[PDB]
């Protein structure tokens, strides 16, 4: 029985770590979709909607296009040598809240393992 | 208004900021889900906010909204039959709208108003009421549990409702003072129902078991205690109250009876009968005890709530009989509070409040008349243990050992066969002179010359007790071994008894009367028995030692016949050899 | 009884107090630094009130 | 008498495991297969979910 | 990644630009050693907050510090196939393959459970030592301490519960064998030889894929010690009540949990108030214990076995203290029977028993033990105690009467509480027992009834 | 560059200020002088230091130098004969340098620099190279020395130099991963050498302790207690137990040792023999003993370098002794930094965190198999120090949390000169039946029968020991006194194993096994002897009392020509008598 | 001056003494002393407890010995003692001891001083 469950675990891993290296594939093609502009505000208002009062906002100068109607809404953007997240810091001191999707890739079994796996086996 | 939000969320406990209006000892709302909170400071705007409900996942900036009533208990009916918190909070609907599992901040009516009583006006419409006088019978169950007008409330009536039922919410008499007089009606906690005077205890009350009177009398409007160090019986000796007590009230409450006590306890009542009722044993258990699975802090409230439950009871006039199963508990919840507010408690590990709500606790209610004319007595009895082991601390001599009785236990005593146990020496109690009326003329006008006499061999003894253990007997002789064999056979038979049987205990004059003369007659015979020349060897070996020791199997009901019998075998074996 | 006495029992239940006694008392140390630390508290609470 | 027991005994507990372990494995392909064909949806699941 | 610093020293953190935490929350944090650690929130500010590490700073510079609330709540992954695999303190599986998916996602603070929701057991169990099985009656939901003192064993008598722990088939009138009985384990703190004992009596015991081990070593952190206690409980409510199988936890090296207790004691700003240790040290041993208990519409069931180690033989010790109030029923073992060779060496002499006639000794547990358990107790006292009163009265003083107390004393003890390897069903114990309680004529004997005399002849 | 300076000094402690960019433990170098400190609490930017050395002349201002990287000991070749102290220094160089005394502030290289020795290439440019496997040999003294890979390190091989001698810093492997591996390698002294996979014990320990061995056993790999009350044997038992060993290695940590003790110790050391190398027992002993004189903290230290050493050898597959002297060292240490620091003392002056750290140093002791891949294992012979007089105290409370071996030493029995002084009803072992296998497999069949064989004797005698101060035994039956005087000669000749006579101070298992026959004849003819009316007084007189004594007369390597021979004299010539 | 030795227990007793050292016997009469006199205290507790006695004829000599070391050795109000004077007569008080009960002292030592 223990052979039996071991087994199983190597293989229902692989899947697992399949979803990721088929998602971290998107990620690397995520500017190239044209989706981009929609999700790069998105994870920027919720830095700023939160406890920071946004005295800075970091992200890369090709995602400023993108983000350059909260560059008019709160402070000004100038590296995070990602191109995937958005950094921001508050003005409550040092603080900073940053809302990466390589955080939330990884979170992504640390918060709904089960979701992902109930739609992939039942 | 008050209002205000979360500053600094710490343990159980949650510290406010921004309250205005806010005054102490008052119930509040606290958080968003309700888990009510008590002022038990202040400090300007922020007020230490004590949560009597564990916190889990509250934060900062949450509601703080104090309610605005003085911790107010809500008297009415419903209070028989059915589980309560110390708290308040009925358990029957928290298990049946949540789950199986206690989660913080449920919240459901203190006092349900899912129930209606059929009602029966007594008092007519052309009439004035006044403070502490009867507006009807609500009848529950066999009981006659009277409604009341609120103590410092009057005017004069101008309708009152025509029998049917009616929610506990809705009038039944209404007042040309701007009131109407509910079955729903506040009562702080910290203002006890008020009294008419003070009666002099002197009735006794029967506990039913041949050592907890016979020997350490307890009164009847009395107080008394037993403790009990590191679970020596201290949880077992309320299974001697648990229905061989004369009370036509009976209020269980712990301050935290943990959760395995309550997989038998607990459940113990709608399992029984009472025969004293000839119904029901639940019917005449009002059940507001609170479990240790409960939060730490409702352990501290526990005891101001179901106090005044048992004035409203002792107002309508009935013996009520209030037992706080481990008062000990309490104390700890109260020496939390230090520790969080920032502040030391009393030296060797004393809580910070000694004597003040103690003393408070034990002398709210007892062997008081009402302003309604009844007779109130609360037979009250703390439970409690040393926390350290020692039998002499503060709290226990202020209002643990200068009450109507105090008691012992000891560790390998128990074991044997005494359950519960109690030390013979050691052990007083300091009403036994006011208990004399009542057994005088009632039972004999020779109990209380017995009881007095049986405790003297039982004592006498000690003194060659402690010689046996310095170096012993080398010599016995026929007024040695008099005394200590005496004693033996009184120790063996007559405190040696179990609560887990209804054999070898229950509430009977006879039986306690009966035992008592037995040991009576074979003690009188062996004095005279020695100075004819009979050994003290062959005073074991006649069978009606024996006799003496099978009166705590025989039947209730078949203990007058058997009794006659006997006792003419004492003397027949006696005065023949 | 008496030879006895003299040693083992007497003075060993003498000791007993003793012992006891002492670490009844040492533990009463514990006590006095904590509630030290206690009142540093309070005064420093009723000091940023009317400084830092 | 132990002799001809222990052989006995120890020449079927090897054969049991032995078939077990061939359901083991191909019931570990088993798991593989249904998620494999319903693998693009989970992707979909985690993509809408990471986007705030 | 919060920085600011203004305390560090111990598991025990505080750091600013805080009030987005909450009360019993995760977060990660960033050290100088170059590992991320943990934190769950225990206390929380008004701009800092206290933070809880799940390991021992040996490293953490100013410069670096980091804060992420990444969960509101605190929780740990918990599903139902699980069984068959070893886990530690932080909770990681350390078998060596992937960790499992949830099902629930459950606290590890812990739920409390009705006091409503149970009722009053009556199944008992064959433990294989004769002793409790008559005297105490160890039932399903019900705790029973096994008191051990320092400079005693604490892991050979344990491991004689664990493989001969079984279910009566019928001789209570009935079983539970019809559905599976499976055992959980938590150790709190164990040296190399009490790692590999429990380990190689666990292949004695032949479960090793039905049972979920939680084990925390000395090597691990000591801010474990206290967390996994409540997180192992949290995946026995799990699969008793919410899979119905009749679950046995073993709790072992509760002295090492109050090590780490301790430290929380007075490091925190609370004061002490137990004669040394905490005064919230009741709420430790409370949602610890109180969690167990047989639900009503629930067949299966947690059944804890705490298993103490508490410092020499003191009652007056914080351990032994709350311990002995919160159980019902307890068991004590000492040094007079483990001079003699006699293992287990448990004594019920200065041992106590709350429940043998509460529900127990009556029900569907039988009543042929009733009587018996009466009158074991005032006849193995009339033994011990005059041992000691015979050194003073004389040297060898002992009446006609005295001398049978202790003929009956030196007998039952060897045969009867020496079991080990030996399993003794319910018959094979009565028997045995009336046998030495022949050696006292009728009249000490006056407990027992007539029946229960010639029953067991 | 961590650039404070001072802030405040508190005692042999320091706080300092300016510090910013600080991790907790590093090497601090205060004040300019450099003392080596260590950062242990860090509140705000204000970073408590705690000196090692004395801090007598070391005022405010002075610019505090921390490094930002860990504390480590330096481990490479040159470390047996060598000193590496509880203060990083070699006292051998240091006595030299400073003169007579030492004078603080002055500092060196833990490990010696100027030596140099051979390297033998094991690898070659290339390989695959994993954490704790060997790289070369080296021939240092009658031990051979590998040269550990340092953990977590991975990589190919750029060169491996050709054999020849070498200064102990230069490279010898370079790696081709960009890192030139140096001949000596640093590992913090917290963190502990990898494990493949954790075993446990099963080959003995001897020490060359007669009774001590035979009764309660220690495995080689386990952890023993040695409490000793009011100043007693347990302070040159240990001398009398590091005097001679199993082990290969010998590490003797006497964590801030009394310099009174230390002078015996130190000069003892050259003039024992080695059994490897025929000299000097210091070409197999390193001595990691530190100076009583210095603080506090410098006897914490101590024990953190050691384990960290020890594991260094065993990761080379040796068997490694490591013997802490004095728990009253440790207990010092922590019940005085907690008032510098501003830490909250728990109970009784001792830190809530006090079996902290003490728990993992017993923890790390094993037999167990490396990340190398190699087997050694570290074997601990602590001696605990209750400072009160009672194990009562806590420190000796934590020491007793720990299983496996235990041993009691008495006072009383140490008086009459009759070390190892050692109870029969005061310890227990769990490597009784743990090395029941390697008994019957190397040792003999009949010593997992014999030793069970002469407890029966000794466990009847306290039994009975009672009873004879009670009453004397001339006044009991003979069968009384025998067993009493079979127990004269297993304390009169067998718990008295002189460390002044060397036929005592050597002991083995066949000097084990031997007379423990001896003792076995004695018992089963005397009991049948008396049956035949005989008394124990005459055979006190019979040549048979003696014969038996003869243990501390006989050699150890001429000892198998008078086993066999006295042996047949006991069941011979007193069955004729 | 009251010295007891029984409950005193030194580091050292063959170290800064030996042959030539000291005296040749210093090392022989150090252990010799100590067992000596604990044999005769000894005694004493056991008499009270059993009859008004607790002794043979091979107890009554280390009897002596408690009384012999007593008076006469411990007590010497100030005169100073010379290392000789010590030892030697130390000697005269094993002679109320049978030589062949002696096993703390060794043999060719009691050919030299008797």
């Amino acid at each position: 029985e223990l052979l039996v469950a071991t087994a199983r675990t190597q293989a229902r891993g692989e899947v697992l770590e399949e979803v990721r290296r088929r998602v971290r594939e998107a990620l690397e093609a995520l500017p190239q979709k044209p989706e981009w502009p929609e999700v790069v505000r998105k994870l920027a208002l919720e830095a700023l909607e939160a406890l920071p009062g946004a005295k800075a906002l970091v992200a890369n100068p090709e995602d400023l296009p993108h983000l350059e109607a909260m560059a008019r809404e709160r402070g000004v953007e100038l590296e995070p040598a990602l191109r995937l997240g958005v950094r921001a810091v508050g003005a409550e001191g040092k603080t900073q809240v940053e809302n990466s999707l390589l955080a939330r890739m990884d979170r992504a079994w640390d918060a709904m393992s089960s979701k992902v796996a109930q739609a992939l086996w039942g | 208004m008050i209002q205000g939000v979360i500053q600094k969320i710490a343990g159980p406990a949650v510290i406010a900021k921004g309250m205005l209006g806010a005054r102490m000892y008052d119930i509040c709302k606290v958080g968003e889900e309700g888990l009510v909170g008590e002022i038990i400071r202040l400090d300007g705007d922020t007020a230490f906010v004590q949560v009597y409900e564990d916190t889990s996942g509250l934060k900062v900036g949450e509601p703080v909204v104090s309610t605005g009533l003085p911790l107010a208990v809500e008297l009415g009916p419903g209070m028989l039959n059915g589980i309560y918190d110390g708290i308040q909070r009925p358990l029957e609907r928290i298990r049946e709208k949540t789950g199986i599992y206690i989660t913080r901040g449920v919240v459901v009516h203190a006092l349900d108003r899912e129930k209606k009583w059929a009602w029966t006006p007594m008092v007519k419409p052309g009439d004035e009421v006044r403070g502490g006088m009867v507006l009807g019978t609500v009848p529950e169950f066999g009981f006659t549990h009277k409604i009341l007008v609120p103590p410092d409330v009057r005017g004069r009536v101008k309708e009152v409702k025509p029998a049917g039922e009616y929610t506990v919410e809705e009038p039944v008499v209404v007042l040309e003072d701007g009131t109407e007089l509910k079955m729903y009606h506040t009562w702080p906690v910290r203002r006890a129902r008020p009294v008419q005077r003070k009666l002099d205890p002197n009735t006794p009350f029967l506990t039913g078991m041949r050592i907890l009177d016979v020997l350490f009398p307890v009164a009847m409007g009395g107080t008394a205690a037993i403790p009990g160090p590191f679970g020596s019986g201290k949880t077992v000796t309320q299974q001697s109250l648990a229905k061989w007590s004369n009370a036509d009230v009976v209020v269980y409450v712990g301050c935290g009876e943990r959760g395995n006590e309550m997989t038998d306890v607990l459940v113990e009542f709608p399992e029984l009968t009472d025969p004293k009722t000839g119904g029901p044993l639940m019917h005449r258990t009002v059940l507001i005890a609170n479990t240790s699975n409960m939060p730490v802090a409702a352990r501290e409230a526990s005891i101001y709530v179901g106090v005044t439950i048992a004035e409203y009871f002792r107002d309508q006039g009935f013996s009520v009989a209030l037992m706080a199963d481990s008062t000990s508990r309490w104390a700890e919840a109260l020496r939390e509070i230090s520790s969080r507010l920032e502040e030391m408690p009393a030296e060797e590990g004393y809580p910070p409040y000694l004597a003040a709500r103690l003393a408070a606790f034990y002398e709210r209610a007892g062997k008081v008349i009402t302003l309604g004319g009844e007779e109130g007595a609360v037979t009250i009895v703390g439970a409690v243990s040393p926390p350290g082991g020692d039998m002499s601390e503060p709290v226990t001599q202020s209002t643990l050992r200068i009450v109507g009785a105090f008691w012992r236990l000891d560790a390998s005593l128990a074991f044997r066969r005494h359950f519960p146990a109690i030390n013979w020496n050691g052990s007083y109690s300091l009403f036994t002179s006011a208990l004399d009326p009542w057994y005088r003329e009632n039972v004999a006008e020779d109990y209380p010359e017995l009881r007095d006499a049986i405790s003297e061999l039982l004592q006498r003894e000690a003194g060659l007790q402690e010689i046996v253990q310095l170096v012993g007997p080398d010599a016995l002789q026929d007024a040695e071994r008099l005394v200590i064999e005496v004693g033996r056979i009184i120790r063996e038979d007559f405190l040696q008894q179990n609560a887990y049987h209804e054999v070898d205990a229950y509430c009977s004059m006879k039986k306690a009367y009966g035992i008592m003369k037995m040991i009576l007659a074979f003690y009188k015979e062996a004095e005279a028995a020695i100075k004819r020349g009979v050994s003290i060897d062959e005073i074991l070996q006649l069978p009606v030692l024996e006799r003496i020791g099978r009166a705590r199997y025989v039947s209730e009901e078949e203990f007058p016949a058997y009794f006659e019998e006997a006792m003419k075998e004492i003397q027949g074996a006696f005065k023949a050899l | 009884r008496v030879n006895a006495l003299e040693q083992v029992v007497i003075p060993g239940i003498r000791a007993q107090i003793r012992f006891i006694q002492q670490v009844l008392e040492q533990r009463e140390r514990e006590d006095t630094f904590r509630l030290k630390r206690i009142k540093g508290k309070i005064e420093a609470r009723e000091a940023e009130e009317e400084g830092g | 008498l132990e002799a001809q027991y222990r052989e006995r005994e120890r020449a079927e507990t090897e054969a049991l495991l032995a078939r077990y372990r061939e359901r083991a494995e191909a019931e570990a392909k088993a798991v593989r297969e249904k998620a494999m064909a319903r693998l693009d949806e989970a992707v979909a699941l985690v993509l809408k979910e990471v986007l705030p | 990644e919060y920085t600011g610093i203004t305390y560090i020293s111990g598991p025990l953190l505080f750091v600013e630009n805080a009030k987005d935490l909450a009360y019993g929350a995760i977060v990660d944090i960033k050290d100088g050693t170059g590992r991320v650690r943990g934190g769950q929130v225990i206390e929380v500010s008004e701009e800092y907050a206290v933070i809880q590490v799940f390991e021992e700073t040996t490293g953490l510079d100013l410069a670096t510090t980091s804060v992420s609330l990444v969960e509101d709540v605190a929780r740990l992954g918990v599903s139902k196939e699980m069984l068959g695999r070893r886990f530690n303190g932080i909770g990681k599986p350390i078998d060596g393959l992937p960790p499992i998916t949830p099902e629930k996602r459950l606290p590890i603070t812990g739920l409390p459970l009705n006091p409503v929701a149970r009722r009053k057991p009556e199944q008992f169990i064959q433990t294989g030592i004769s002793t409790i099985d008559v005297m105490n009656t160890l039932v399903r939901g019900q705790k029973l301490p096994i008191f051990s003192g320092s400079g005693l064993p604490a892991n050979e008598i344990a491991a004689q519960i664990a493989r001969q722990a079984t279910v009566r088939p019928d001789l209570s009138g009935e079983g539970e064998k019809e559905e599976p009985f499976a055992v959980v384990f938590a150790a709190m703190g164990i040296t190399q030889r009490e790692l590999s004992y429990f380990i190689q009596e666990f292949e004695r015991t032949g479960a090793l894929s039905r049972s979920v081990l939680f084990l925390n070593k000395a090597d691990d952190p000591t801010i474990e010690r206290i967390l996994t206690p409540r997180m192992a409980l949290t995946v026995a409510e799990y699969l008793a009540f919410e899979h119905d199988y009749h679950v046995l936890v073993i709790l072992t090296d509760m002295t090492n949990y109050c090590e780490a207790l301790r430290e929380i004691g007075a490091a925190r700003e609370e004061i002490p108030g137990r004669r040394g240790y905490p005064g919230y040290m009741y709420t430790d041993l409370a949602t610890i214990y109180e969690r167990a208990g047989v639900v009503e519409g629930k067949k299966g069931s947690v059944t804890q076995i705490p298993i103490l180690s508490m410092p020499d033989d003191d009652r007056t010790h914080p351990i032994p203290d709350l311990t002995g109030y919160i159980t019902e029923g307890q068991i004590q073992l000492s040094r007079e029977l483990h001079r003699k060779g006699i293992y287990p060496p448990i004594d019920p002499l200065p041992s106590l028993s709350r429940l043998m006639n509460n529900g127990v000794g009556k029900g569907k547990t039988r009543e042929d033990h009733k009587q018996v358990s009466d009158q074991l107790y005032s006849a193995y006292a009339n033994g011990v105690d005059i041992r000691k009163l015979v050194a003073i009265i004389g040297e060898d003083a002992l009446t006609e009467n005295d001398r049978r107390y202790l003929q009956f004393a030196d007998a039952f003890e060897r045969f009867f509480i020496n079991q080990g390897q030996q399993n003794r069903s319910i018959e094979e114990s009565l028997q045995i027992a009336w046998a030495l309680l022949s050696m006292l004529p009728q009249g000490e004997l006056k407990r027992i009834s007539k029946d229960h005399i010639g029953k067991y002849y």
